Formats: C-alpha cells, structure tokens, sequence
C-alpha cells in the first residue's frame, strides 16, 4: 500500500518525500490517538516523559506554568483576578507574537521546516539544557559541551482538536571523518618602505586528505581534540584560493591597516619574527639595537643571535632555531589590494560592465 | 601537508590545528508541542484571552495543517 | 502664509520638507496646546483613547505600569521604599538604556526618522498587538495575520515641559498591483561524471506585466493569495539576471554541494524527475532497476513507464504525464561556478586590477 | 509568461505562485510617546533617579527639539 | 628575570604576549592572593570598590542578588524552598546558558580576547550605566552620552578555589586628530527620459588633512561638535572611490529606484533645487507652472527667478542665490548601474571567469 | 577642500559636517567577575542546582585556564 499518490498530490519534494514517508513510519493515526490525547490532559509539567509502547518515549512541554503555580492563594489579596487576567494577557499576546514570530506566516516550508534547539528557548519555556539532559547528556562530558549548537528538529503532525504539533528531534552521535585536520590561521603586520600591510587570508583553513576545504565560523566549535561542526559545515572553496594555502603566496592578497593597529612581532616554536625596522628591538644583554636590510621585509631571532631581546620594554627569553634563515624575498611576487566594501566591487564590476562595453 | 617554510616569510602562523567530527543521526525521539497553556488552574480566567488566542490558532496553525493534510492524504 | 522660509533655514531635506507641512496640517500650535497638556495628567492608562475636537484621536502610551500598580500595599512589609526605589532604579536605567539606544544619539534623522513598530516594543510596554487591535484590526483577520511587517511610525512634534513626543502613524490599507505574480523558485542537485551540483538562482521571483523584480525576503510575507511586502520591497534586478528565469538557462550559473546534501529527486506534476543514476529508482511491481544513458543529466517517469516506483525504500504512485520527453542537453550550455565568499570576488576583482595592470 | 518547459531540464520547479499587494496611507492617527512615567502612585520613591533622568531627557531629546525648532520657525 | 620563555611556550602571538607582560605588571601573584580571596567573600553587593594597596580599586560584580533579597521570610508561606529552589534552577541555567554563550568554547582566545561592555549586560546583572557611573562618568556630560559604544574589557587573570575570573577595563580618554572633518552625504533622485535614478555614493566620508577615508556606521555616533568612534573606525578607501567625492561625478555610479520613491526635491543654503520636469513646481504669485529644458537634469530656484513656489500644495519662501547657475552636464558623464546583490556579482564575476576561459 | 560646486549637479549635498575624536587607555582599572553566586542567604537551598554548576564550571574555565597558565608559567 502506499501513502504517496502522485496524481493526486502534484508537487512536493524531496525532503517533504522524506518526511511523508517518515510520518508514516510512526502508526499514530493507524493506533488510536486517543490514548496520546488522553495521556496529555493531566500530564501538568513543563517537560515529561510519556511513554508510547513499540515506539520512543513522547516528551511533553509546556509554556508558562510558573506563574500559574504561583499565585492562587496570595492573589486573593496579593492581585485580583482581573488584575492577574490583565497580567497574564500580556505574557499570553506575548507567547503569541513569539509563536507568530517562528511558527508563524514567515515559516516558509512546515513540511522540510528545520528549526534548532537554540531559538525555540522563550517557546519551549526559556530553559535549553534541561531537555538535552533528559536526552541523557550530562553538560559535564564530551558531546554537551563541544555540541550544543546544532540539535534540530522538524515538524511531525498536526493534531485540530489537540490543537498541537507533534516534532521528532535526533540524537548526537559524534563520528569524526578519516583524514580531516583543521589549521586555525594567524597574521602579523609589516612595512614596505613606510607603507604598512598584512596578509588577507581565510580565517580557517581544512583539509580532508589531499582536499583542502573553507570552513564556517558560526556553528563550528573549537575543543583541544577536534573543530566540531554541528550543522553541515564545510562550504567549498576555489583554486585561486586553495592554490594559497598550500605552498605559495605569489597570490595571497595583502591590505592595508585600521588605523595605526598592527602585529609587529610574534613568537613561534620558540622564535621571535618580527619587523624590528619598525619598533624597538635591542639585544638586552649587549646592550644594542639591531637594524635591517632594507630589502628584507621581517627579521627573526633565535638564541644564537641574541639570547634575551628587549621589545618595547619587555624582556624575551628565546630558544633553539626552528626555521630557515632569510633569503632575499624580492624575487617572491606579493598580493594585490583588499576592500571588502560592496560598493567598490560593484563600483569595478560596473567598470567591468564599461570595459566589457 | 602544509608547506609552512613559504608561509612564515609574510607570516603566517597556525595557532591550533585540531580534527573534524560531524554528528549522525541514528535514531530519533518525539516531542509534543502543546501550545494549548494546560493550566486549568486558572479558576476561570483569562477566558477572554484564550478565547482570542483560540481564533489566533487558525491562523497560526491552518495553513501548516493544510500543507499536511496534503502530504498525508495524497 | 508659510511657516517655511529658505533664507533662515539653509538645509533641509524632501522628507524633512513634507514633515514639516504635516507637522503645519496639524494645528496643535495654532489651538491652545494646555488642553493636550492637561488630559494627559491624569489618563493613568497603558494604551487611552483621548479624543481631540476636529482631529484623529489621540492614542496615549506608558511605558512601566504594572509594578507600581503591584507593590504598594504588600510592599509595607514585603519590599521597602528604597529596596523598591533600588529595584524601579534599576528598571528605569534600563528603560534609558533602551530608549538611548532608539531615541538617542545614534538616531540619525528625527526629521525624517523611520521608526517601526516592532523594535519599539520594551519603549512601548513591550506590546504590539494591542495597540493595533486599537486601531480596528482584528489579529483574526486578512490585515493584521499577513500584515504586521511594516507599521510605521514618524517623529511630529516636541514639548519640553510635557518632556513628551509627539509621533503619528498610518493606517495598513492593502491594494494590489494590477499585474503583480510571484514565484518562489526552487531546485533539485544532479552530478556530471561524479561531480555534483545544482543551480544558483533568487530565491524568489517577482512579475509584473512584462517587467520582472527582484524581490527581498525581510519584510515580505506569503499568504495563499498574493505576497505582502509590507515595506517597499520591489529591489530592482539586471538584464544579467532576467535573461535567466524567462526562458534560458545558458547564463543560469551552477554550485558544487554542501558536504553530500543535495535533492536527488522531486514530484513536480504528478511526475517524478530525478537523477537516477546516483541513487536507488528500483520499477516495484515489476521487480528491476532503470539505468540512464551518460549523455543525459536527470531522469524522468511517469505511469506509463512504471506505475510505482521505489527510491531507497519508498512506494511512488506516479500519474499522468505533463511533461515533454527527454530530448539530448549536451548542445545547451551550463553554468559557471558561483562562489559566495568576497575575499574570492575581491581576490578576482583584485585580479581583474592585475589585468588593467 | 514564463517558460518552464526550458526550466525543469535542470530542474527548476516554482512550488508557489501568488500575488502581491502594496499597502497606502490614506489617513494618519496621533500617538503620543509620554517618556516620564506618570505614576504619582510612587508615594515620594525614585525622585533620586527619576531626577537624574530629568537630566538625562536633555541629551535624550534637545537634539531632536533643535531640529524641530529649525524646520518649524524657518 | 623573565615570566616569558620561548622554549617552553612555543607559541603566542602580540597581543597575548602584551595580555602576559601586563599581567606580571599585577603583582598578585607576588602579593598574598589570599587577601584578595578574603575580601570578597562578605562583599554582598552588585557592585563593590575593594581597594588594593599601591593598587586601583577593585570593583567586584555580583549576577542575580535581587531575588534572594526578596523572598527569604514571605517564602515561608509565599513559595516553598524547592519551588523557589526550582525557581532559582531555572535562573541558574538561564544564568549558565548566557555565560556558555560568551565565556564559553565559542570564545576564540581569552589571552588576547575584547569583551565590550555592551554584550556583557545579563552576565553584568543587565545594568551597564552605573558601572560606568562608579568609573566617574556622568551620563549628563560629554563622555558618557557621545561615548558609551566601545568602553572595552580584557581578560587577565583565573583563580579556580575561588572560581573567578579578573578582567581590568579601560578608561574613555577623548582626543581629536588633529585636521578630521567628517561629511554625512545625501542624494536625490532624478530622471533621465523617463528613467528614475540616484547616485550610489558611501553614506559617510572622513577627510585627514589630505587623507579621504571611509567610516564606519555601527560604533560611531554622532555629536554637535565631532564624530565619536569608540572602536578603531577608518577602515580605507580606495582611489577608484576616492576620485569621486572630491572633484569629479564621471566615475560615480547610479541607481534605479525602489518602487516608485524618491527625493525630487531639495533645500540647499537657502535654495531649491529639484527636477520640476518630473512634479509640480508653479510660482506661486505669478501663478504658473515652469518647464525645463530637455538637456537638463534638474532645476534651481533662488529669490529672483520666483520669491515662492508650490511644490505639490507647499508655500517655499527662499532667499538668495549661493549657487552658480546650470551650464549644460550633456558633456559630463554619468555613472553605471549599481546592483547590490552577490550572486549577481557573482554571475558577472562567473562572466569575468568566462571571459578567462 | 571638497569642490561641492560639482557635487550638487547630480545632487549631493552634506547636511552636516563635525569633527572626529578617538579614545586613548592611559591606564586601567580592575574589575572581578566572581562566577559563583555570593548568595548564602540561599539557607542550605539550590544546593544540587550549584553543585551541578560547580562541575559545569570546569567545562566554563578549564580551557582558558590552561591558555593562561601556558602565557604565565613559561
């Protein structure tokens, strides 16, 4: 038998498809619905666990119930009835305008509807981490805390005379992909005669295997162990952008400072690079500055060189070398102009549109 | 992987390198939304309220209703 | 008479103009202002209606009401004077803080300013309906459901010893355009080779006569009948763009997907389209998978080529077909890639700079 | 109007079709923002902080009250 | 002596490394810790000024007292210990949930980490303003009103027995550069036949002496005097919109109108300006309507060509002339269209990129 | 220094003009967030509430605890 008929339905599509055939995977309407209806009349709890037998457990929530359970008695003389009728409509039209805001005429396709478990927070009663932890989640271990971003839910059924939806919401379950490794990236500043730059790159880079891909910043959750990505994530990228990262910077655009602000100076596996034709650098315990080659662009500090440098009244111990000295680097091509204002691509898109004319 | 010798000469500095782990989804558990305040503690109050807010409902819910009663029924 | 002169005043904008001959339409100056002073001593009243002879009702807000309505009396033993007057302290910083970041220094124009009536909601009691409702809309009605996007709200006049402002609002009255049809496109993914992809286009579309808009998804609504764009919605579109949706897809331009995420199929018609050489088409009463030839890019079925039809476990009753038949795609273009990212439009117009170098 | 016979080969698939409507402004109505809460109720409380806010209301509103003064007495 | 060595660091970069030399600069760590522990455990207050020997004033911060204070004796009756107990959970967790959001594993590098006072309110007991008040500021002045939009915090130091985190916050000190003058631009639309357009133009531009920068509309206000940027605010410009707001509108694009809107009218120093050629502009003692030459674009008006002019049911009084008069613009050049919307940028940028292939 | 004369043939025109400050850090101040509700009027309440909390504050701190013990202890 079928619950789908082509002929009669005309258009949907695939994740409507889906979760057709995934409604009637659950057998509420061939089960009585009655025994779900007449479960929820007395339930009088803001998250429960009522039970449905061959299928998951059903948890119930509520909206508003703590005021209700506050004042009965008091209101007698605390706030008249009227009063507290006045008080309540309130917080009911306001109930409403959320419920008007997410379940509303803005929601596009109640169907495919994908709506998350942080914005339903005022609607499922202001608290998130209770019902994750009804799940079985302590918020003390590995998947609450790395993992709270991208718990969803969907839309099941609509019952009239329960005047209610019914969702399904999944479960965590953490997998990591073979061959993924994510670098978080990092630039300093630097002069070119007087004029100051850096590096305009992507604020993440990672690599599965021999691809390397973009990457999000707004689900995307740093732990010491692994970047974890709750909503589908890696975005793709382009060769004129993958050609960067790798082993090249003949294409790395560059840009120009905000204001005056700028990293001059950074220690890495031990090392100080920095430009010091820019700022103070002088070797501590000689007692001397140290100058640079103007055709050179940085310039960097082991233990060989100077053991203890003193930048801007600071005092840096430093250890081994860990890199390749500096070779002349004017031979090395360098990026072109950043401005992230879509008015001046427009402006040369439109110039563009001119050359093209 | 990463030719880091050509990216420290304008530097470029990787502050952490971690892995990548995506979430599955094996099973799944249901979750009634009432939107019906169940608080017949209410002595017989914000009748007019909820009165209005029962009306509100149609518009709320309907056309959701219909766009199921499609998928179903067909 | 006039109540503008140009050579006292210098500047002043189109708006600001119009503002200030509406402001001059009312005739609160020439009419003793007391009487506006005087009603609004005592009205004590969240939303009141006070009337004003010869003139629209005047509509008076608060804004904290309710919590000097609750704790006078208990408040003898249950909160005191100070802890109370700590307590609204703190509230009515808040209520400057709210109304320091609308009514305040940031606030560009108040000649011209464009305030709407969803984001005064903690200034305006933190209610919106029911001001509205005041007005004589319903909430169950074709208005007040489709519309509550765009209520606005403009600054009249100021009274320093009232301390008071002065704002007056429109009334929604919905007109349609006389050849106005909108369509929200949708689409499905498809691979060539084993590269997958699908189409870039605008969400949605939007025809009026022959002319075709672009169209915002902020302010604009969708009901069964017509679209509500409750601001000023029609953003126009380009030659570039409105070549695509009418009748070519040669310009249309195509994207690679979101991790394995893509619409392998669809019923559109009564008819499923799919591209069935990447998952499961399986003809279920007569028991065989259907294979596609590699010079085609989806597949299509209808009754008469299997009545039902299984994909990865489900039960497909298909109908009529409403659909020309599969003719060859390789002599009709296809798009090129689209990469949503401004660094890469950036790094490319700053290789477009390359190219005028 | 549309050709879609050119749009499902790839698979475009307009799922609604409305449409549109424009709201105008034949009338206005008045609606006063009255920024002192006007609770006398306060029984002699807050007149530390709504003094302050007194102050307050000059950088809240004089701004404004200028630009006014300017279109309205020119 | 060194708090910083690079061997066993290895890695940090500027700002952290300045975030650790400024936290040696506190010698709490040379100090007994236990006094500062001692002190702030009878503190019992919002917001406290615990002094520090040779040190500034601590001022220590509290979330929730208010509710405590409140229900101690009527909860004997009022609400049971467990229903205030679940009461207070929810709070908790509502008080874990915002700190989850903001001192949680979203937060990137708390070393060099900028926590702004704004985004802190719930977790500072959601008043910002008397904080800032302890600090000395008014809130009636100069430096609390222009300036509350950037007033920023860092991390310095954690105690775990205590649980607590130290932030040290900066002190607004406003100095003005010495030759920048910031101009809010603004536009008319106009026709041409009978298309509707404007000009595409930044909404600000800030001049430095020669130096002409963009300027940014988020953390700048805007006082009588200048131009407040809490945050570093002049991100560049380019030369390909620098040439256009000083001397020239042939590279300045232009736009298509939004419906049927626009500014077909302006006063300026005293004078009108406008395109009559598209409303009614008629003198108004003379009592005629005036037309425009068809190789015009708009029209002027001062006292001597008509002392009072109607536009539209208006009485304009100008006055004199500041302007020089309309010589023909047919051998000036007008801009390209401008179309604000990425994937269109991207379709032509997927043009460029077949221009290319 | 802006030639306006040829700005206001298309019609642009500045309706205002000021100047521009920027804020300087001369020095400092301190400031401690105390995580832990100073509340023991609590009277032997919400104790499994903050006792969950405690353990949710490792998760809070911990990692940048480590960041800071790395920048001080090396």
């Amino acid at each position: 038998g079928v619950v789908l008929a082509g002929a009669a339905l005309g258009v949907a599509t695939a994740a409507q498809i889906t979760a057709g055939i995934a409604l009637h995977q659950s057998n509420l309407n061939a089960q009585a619905i009655q025994s779900l209806r007449t479960s929820l009349e007395q339930s009088n709890k803001a998250i429960e666990e009522i039970r449905e037998a061959t299928q998951e457990t059903v948890i119930a929530v509520q909206g508003v119930q703590d005021y209700v359970n506050n004042e009965l008695v008091p209101a007698m003389q605390h706030m008249s009835c009227e009063l507290v009728g006045q008080r309540l409509g309130l917080k009911l039209l306001r109930y409403y305008t959320e419920l008007l805001s997410i379940f509303g005429p803005s929601l596009r396709d109640p169907i495919s509807a994908e709506i998350s478990i942080q914005a339903l927070s005022y609607a499922l009663g202001g608290e998130i981490h209770k019902i994750l932890e009804k799940l079985g989640y302590s918020g003390n271990d590995m998947i609450a805390i790395l993992e709270s971003r991208g718990i969803k839910t969907k839309i099941t059924h609509v019952d009239l005379p329960g005047k209610l939806i019914i969702l399904s919401i999944s479960y965590p379950t953490l997998s990591e992909v073979k061959g993924v490794i994510v670098h978080r990236l990092e630039a300093v500043s630097y002069n070119i005669g007087s004029q100051e730059w850096y590096t305009t790159v992507p604020r993440y880079v990672a690599t599965n295997g021999y691809l390397i891909s973009n990457f999000d910043e707004s689900p995307c959750v740093f732990v010491s162990e692994s970047a974890i990505c709750s909503q589908n994530s890696l975005y793709p990228m382009s060769p004129l952008l993958q050609q960067c990262i790798r082993g090249d910077t003949s294409s790395c655009a560059r840009t120009l400072v905000s204001g005056t602000m700028g990293n001059k100076f950074i220690l890495s596996k031990g090392n100080i690079v920095a430009n010091c034709a820019s700022i103070l650098c002088k070797c501590y315990s000689t007692g001397t500055i140290i100058n640079q080659s103007p055709d050179k662009l940085l310039t960097f500090i082991a233990s060989d060189t100077c053991p203890l440098v003193e930048i801007d009244g600071v005092t840096i111990q430093v250890g081994g070398r860990q890199y390749p000295d500096m070779v002349y680097e004017s031979k090395v091509a360098l990026g072109p102009a950043i401005s992230l204002e879509r008015l001046d691509v427009g402006t040369n898109l439109g110039n563009a549109l001119k050359k093209l004319d | 992987q990463i030719h880091w010798n050509n990216l420290s000469t304008i530097g470029i500095i990787g502050t952490d390198s971690v892995h990548y782990k995506i979430m599955t989804r094996p099973s799944h558990q249901y979750l009634v939304i009432k939107l019906m305040p169940n608080v017949s503690l209410i002595d017989n109050c914000t009748k007019a309220e909820l009165g209005e807010y029962e009306k509100l409902l149609n518009s709320v819910l309907e056309p959701i209703n219909q766009a199921l009663t499609l998928m179903t029924k067909n």
